[PDB]
DNA sequence: CAGGCACGTGTCAGATATATACATCCGAT
DNA sequence: ATCGGATGTATATATCTGACACGTGCCTGGAGACTAGGGAGTAATCCCCTTGGCGGTTAAAACGCGGGGGACAGCGCGTACGTGCGTTTAAGCGGTGCTAGAGCTGTCTACGACCAATTGAGCGGCCTCGGCACCGGGATTCTCGAT
DNA sequence: ATCGAGAATCCCGGTGCCGAGGCCGCTCAATTGGTCGTAGACAGCTCTAGCACCGCTTAAACGCACGTACGCGCTGTCCCCCGCGTTTTAACCGCCAAGGGGATTACTCCCTAGTCT
């Protein structure tokens, strides 16, 4: 019940972020956010909500002149701000950030005509971004998610019955949209002590059935590019989603996958849960605990249900890590 | 209340790590106080005029090992450079 | 390790040395790498002060520094002598030393 | 209190004293007067240094850090005072 | 009557005030004579009590090495005893004159 | 490159003082050195006023402190004087 | 508006340059923030010091039938003078020499 | 190259001609050993710091510049050059 | 006599009035750079050095010199004495502190 | 920008320095 | 040899310090893997300035030698400075009382950093003739054995 | 106690020379005109210690007695440094090469900033 009191401390830690270039402000305002966004209830005084943890003196202040007054005088001044306005509409480009949108703005280069007339001055990464900035911040209905799942697990399939692909994040947890795609694959043949061009077998079924339009960047291990629906030859096309691939051994499969479905509130208290238990768990695999704290051998890895078997924990199905 | 500045627990630190069984006196501490505000004072200023004098605008630890080694006599110059090589090292490897 | 000092090995602070390298205008930007080397010059050259005067105060069956065994450790060595020879340190004293010629028959 | 005559107040035993710790046997006669004159003309130059730190600072009160700047100023460093 | 021979006293006595730590000069007239010199620049000053007592140290430091420069030249001299052209000749050669 | 020197200043106050006198090569570069060492010395010395003294700007004042505390009695005297003349005529516009 | 630019060393009736001082000041890591009335006041004394030192110079250079000045003049003028002197004690002139003086006992006794 | 035995090059001719500078009567025929060691010594208390600030700068040819600061830092302030 | 020989002490007071009128190196140029050089090669080897760096070199040391024979002589007219001793030199050399 | 904690400052029991008595010991007349 | 200060020994003050208790402002603060730029290292050449070699002139260094004036050792003396003792006086310690000014804090406000825009002073390049270095001889002055 | 002879220095004049000083064509740092953030000038408070005074206490300072040793003057020995004449000799100037050090480019290669899960 702190819609207005977030979304004015949403831009202020952006500031820190592309302009001032200071992370150790920027996270901190974050988890201010955030953790005043799920507090149920009307903020009345800056030293009662001085009570929440990662609220200090500088929010405290800076809240109590906000309901004061509606705003906030260096708020309001930076909004004004040619230079910080147009560092910050830069970033809102992938693969534009700080020191992009920094030089950008110092040479002039400060809205998309100006990018759209400097192409020579764009990498293809930036020209990418460039091409699709619409595209790319728009959400993605769970329908057309489901559709887009099924004809990727269609031709990762026709490249090999043995490949395994699991979408990740909000969308396993069963949320209605999503803002890209992780994908994750592993391969039999390959794990963490065993080829290179499994992840390009699949980029190429995957291009020569126009789903994928653009590649970002293609490596052994991950990929990262651009996919979109196709029209069925009638209707409007499909906005353009980025869908990132990345390739996983079999003993660390399904521990990327518990990693990357989420969320982050819920995997912060199973690695808690993992760190009372004495075993550590991690995006690759889980190691127990010694006494003096020294990591023995990985556990092998097999399924969800072992990883939660093995911190002695209930198997929690996707939809119910929400935390 | 004034909060006061001084080297008083690091040098206590120093000499129990050197002579675990002796003390020192408050004067003594007020001397070495004086001595270690000193030497940094000399040294940071060699090094902002060698800084100065090579058209440089930063100062790292090239200027402050050149002048620990105008201002320390021989062995004590050579001794002071090998702790601060060691040092930089050690801090640059974790 | 969490604080700067820890993690060189060292017992002076080193991010107080930073923070005074700034304070004294020496240079508008000052290097991460000078700070961890002026601290270690530092606690060496305070090192071999307490030790030399800690073998100059067991001497005289004393367990307690003095300024007179600061100004013998400073005086009867060489290269410190050298380093602090137009420096006078309170209730020093001087040390013994009288001619040859002035003794007597 | 305006005081007429205090160099005569470091009286010829405090010279011999000083003079017996700096390495010296016998004293002539004429020693204490140039010694109270060579006082006077540090002491001189000193506190000028040390009244102009005091006044540059619009304070009355000569504190013992504005003796040793004065001090430092001249090459002879004094430790323990600050 | 047992009388020393003229030197022996000089002799303990320069012992005991080199391992000596003492002022060895009266507080009080110093004292005086710091305010009278210090009036002559600004009327109407006041010294703290530390100060004074760092004054009396540089003094007495810079007095003991006058006359141990002194000394020296007297000894260079052929002579054990210290006349007022040593001081001078150690001035000098010091750079203070 | 365009290196900076006090030649042209130092040569006209000497057609300032004496109309009908020269001057050498290596006596400019003295006066040059002269000039940037005196300049040096009151420089640091005033900022070393500043630190003392728990300022952050350096001004007349400690300006004129540092050259009462540098040039010996009556140089001293003369250059305060010039100095605060000066800098009524400057403030004065 | 844009008036007829006076450099201020000609406001302060001053032959010295005050922006160039203000200009070493600001960058010789001095103080974060320089004044105004500092570089005036400190060309002033330089151009007193530099006067002072150049009239003594010219004299001992008309002393010694020279219109032009080197630097046995300067070394003259400094040494001659009493407060210049101890101003520039511990400085060595190159080609200086050495001030004619020799002690009275190695005089010919006759 | 491998310069050695060149402290010999100071002739007493050379020592005569400074000590005349300096103003002295007649002179010692052991003293010149004496001030060709002093010489020796205070050449390689300048040449030392000048050498190492030569290397600082990372350069193999030692100007003048780096000479008259290293007799600055030890209270000379060689004026002339620079 | 045969020949005419100027006393001794005369011969001194001319050309004292020489060289300290004029303002020249008094020592020569290849002999010192050679010493120069020599001294500089302990430190670091292949140094090169520039010819201003020997002329100021040169100066010091003469100013430098010259001022310890001054401090000499007066230490010798002190000693009741007109000839200078190496032990003069050393006694100024440890009255002025470097010894 | 924010908590964790490393210094700063204040307190008090107490090792360590110092002063005060008597028994040896060594340089002068 | 014996008698005054150094030593040592036991003991009794005493005192300034080092281990706690608590308050408060510094300070150290997501890691990894795939993309680029970019300093660093090597390689390769252009000025070119210092280094090195050969040869000729000659001013300066090296060597010999005859003194003679000063370094230096020994003797005598006289008075200045040491050590010792009685007497005074002023430092030193310990209280009491007062308040001038050091130190801290809140508050505006004038002042200096900073950035477009402008332009005139100072620096690099290029003459050129005049103060000055040098040579030559005559006049002036300094020094020394001789009477 | 000067005087003539021998030698060192000054003065006057003449002659060539190279850099001190002046002029021209620029470049870029000094100057104008504004805005804006904050250092500190200036009042107001506490309250610390610096100053002034008084009263013992006794140890340091001072004046004097008196002895003797050392600073100083004088005298005599000798020795070694200075002045001058003769004999090397390498300092110095002239020329050449020359060769790697400073100053650029050419290419590559690992270090690292960015950037995004």
């Amino acid at each position: 019940l702190n819609g207005g009191i977030t979304d004015m401390l949403t831009e202020l830690a952006n500031f820190e972020k592309n302009v001032s270039q200071a992370i150790h402000k920027y996270n901190a305002y974050r988890k201010a956010a955030s953790v005043i966004a799920k507090y149920p209830h009307k903020i009345k005084s800056g030293a009662e909500a001085k009570k929440l943890p990662g609220v200090g003196t500088k929010i405290a202040e800076k809240i109590d002149e906000f309901l004061a007054t509606g705003k906030l005088r260096k708020l309001e001044k930076i909004r004004q701000d040619d230079t910080s306005s147009s560092i910050n509409f830069l970033t809102r480009v992938s693969g534009i950030g700080p020191s992009a949108a920094r030089k950008f703005v110092d040479e002039g280069i400060k809205t998309l005509e100006d990018l759209r007339k400097n192409e020579d001055k764009l990498n293809h990464h930036q020209r990418i971004g460039l091409k699709y900035f619409g595209d790319f911040e728009k959400r993605i209905p769970r329908e057309e998610m489901l559709q887009m799942q099924d004809i990727v697990l269609n031709e990762v399939k026709k490249v090999d019955s043995e490949y395994i692909a699991t979408v990740c994040g909000s969308f396993r947890r069963g949320a209605e949209s999503s803002g890209d795609m992780d994908v994750l694959l592993t391969h039999p043949s390959f794990t963490s002590e065993s080829q290179p061009k499994l992840l390009h077998q699949v980029v190429e079924q995957l291009q020569k059935v126009h789903f994928i339009t653009d590649t970002l960047s293609k490596g052994e291990t991950k990929f990262m590019g651009v996919c979109q629906l196709p029209s069925k030859n009638d209707e409007k096309e499909y906005p353009h989603r980025r869908i990132d691939i990345r390739l996983i051994p079999k003993d660390q499969y399904y521990c990327g996958v518990l990693y990357f479905t989420g969320s982050d509130i819920f995997n912060k208290n199973m690695r808690a849960h993992a760190l009372e238990k004495g075993f550590t768990i991690n995006e690759y695999t889980i190691r127990p605990l010694g006494v003096t704290g020294v990591a023995g051998e990985p556990l092998p890895v097999d399924s969800e249900k072992d990883i939660f078997d093995y911190i002695q924990w209930k198997y929690r199905e996707p939809k119910d890590r929400s935390e | 209340r004034s909060r006061k500045e001084s080297y008083s627990v690091y040098v206590y630190k120093v000499l129990k790590q050197v002579h675990p069984d002796t003390g020192i006196s408050s004067k003594a501490m007020g001397i070495m106080n004086s001595f270690v505000n000193d030497i940094f004072e000399r040294i940071a200023g060699e090094a902002s005029r060698l800084a100065h004098y090579n058209k440089r605008s930063t100062i790292t630890s090239r200027e402050i090992q050149t002048a620990v080694r105008l201002l320390l006599p021989g062995e004590l110059a050579k001794h002071a450079v090998s702790e601060g090589t060691k040092a930089v090292t050690k801090y640059t490897s974790s | 390790a969490k604080t700067r000092s820890s993690r060189a090995g060292l017992q002076f602070p080193v991010g107080r040395v930073h923070r005074l390298l700034r304070k004294g205008n020496y240079a508008e930007r000052v290097g991460a790498g000078a700070p961890v080397y002026l601290a270690a010059v530092l606690e060496y050259l305070t090192a071999e002060i307490l030790e030399l005067a800690g073998n100059a105060a067991r001497d005289n069956k004393k367990t307690r520094i003095i300024p007179r065994h600061l100004q013998l450790a400073i005086r009867n060595d060489e290269e410190l002598n050298k380093l602090l020879g137009k420096v006078t340190i309170a209730q020093g004293g001087v040390l013994p030393n009288i001619q040859a010629v002035l003794l007597p028959k | 209190k305006v005081l007429r005559d205090n160099i005569q107040g470091i009286t010829k035993p405090a010279i011999r004293r000083l003079a017996r710790r700096g390495g010296v046997k016998r004293i002539s006669g004429l020693i204490y007067e140039e010694t109270r004159g060579v006082l006077k003309v540090f002491l001189e130059n000193v506190i000028r240094d040390a009244v102009t730190y005091t006044e540059h600072a619009k304070r009355k009160t000569v504190t013992a850090m504005d003796v040793v700047y004065a001090l430092k100023r001249q090459g002879r460093t004094l430790y323990g005072f600050g | 009557p047992h009388r020393y021979r003229p030197g022996t006293v000089a002799l303990r006595e320069i012992r005991r005030y080199q391992k000596s730590t003492e002022l060895l000069i009266r507080k009080l007239p110093f004292q005086r004579l710091v305010r009278e010199i210090a009036q002559d620049f600004k009327t109407d000053l006041r010294f703290q009590s530390s100060a004074v007592m760092a004054l009396q140290e540089a003094s007495e430091a810079y007095l003991v090495g006058l006359f141990e420069d002194t000394n020296l030249a007297a000894i260079h001299a052929k002579r054990v005893t210290i006349m007022p052209k040593d001081i001078q000749l150690a001035r000098r050669i010091r750079g203070e004159r």
